[PDB]
């Protein structure tokens, strides 16, 4: 799921999959 | 950011895990 265009929910859903017990931070330039 | 390099193009493992705490 990691290796394509992640937009919008797309990819704060990939970031917090990846990312775990971490979590994130979701910045949008 | 994050914006360009994974939804304008496509994301990769590397540049995700740069957002991870």
């Amino acid at each position: 799921f990691v290796n394509q265009h992640l937009x919008g929910s797309h990819l704060v859903e990939a970031l917090y999959l990846v990312c775990g017990e971490r979590g994130f931070f979701y910045t949008p330039k | 950011g994050i914006v360009e390099q994974c939804x304008a193009s496509v994301c990769s493992l590397y540049q995700l895990e740069n957002y991870c705490n």
